[PDB]
């Protein structure tokens, strides 16, 4: 599908509210496998199961290993930009 | 389902 830019607002006591799978070592992108109800990703409205996360706050995640992506994603705070695509 | 890739809750 089309590449999208999506804004997510997170408070400091929360996680992103997603589960991710995949990663470079598996030959696939960082993929959203869950959107947890009522948590920031669900609330932002623009992130969905099956979306590949291409970048977060300008950090490219297309060639990142699974745990690298976890560290990068969990570091982001507040108003967080995502670049995503559903394939 | 298959669980060959890791999943992380974040």
């Amino acid at each position: 599908g089309p590449i999208r830019k999506v804004l997510l607002l997170k408070e400091d006591h929360e996680g992103l509210g997603i589960s991710i799978t995949g990663g470079k070592e598996h030959g696939v992108p960082i993929l959203i496998s869950e959107i947890h109800p009522g948590q920031p990703a669900d609330r932002c409205g623009g992130l969905h199961v099956g979306d590949a996360i291409l970048a977060v706050n300008g950090v490219n995640l297309r060639d990142t290993k699974h745990k690298e992506a976890v560290t990068i994603l969990s570091q982001q705070r507040g108003e967080i930009e995502f670049e995503v695509v559903y394939v | 389902a298959n669980s060959r890739w890791p999943t992380s809750i974040i």
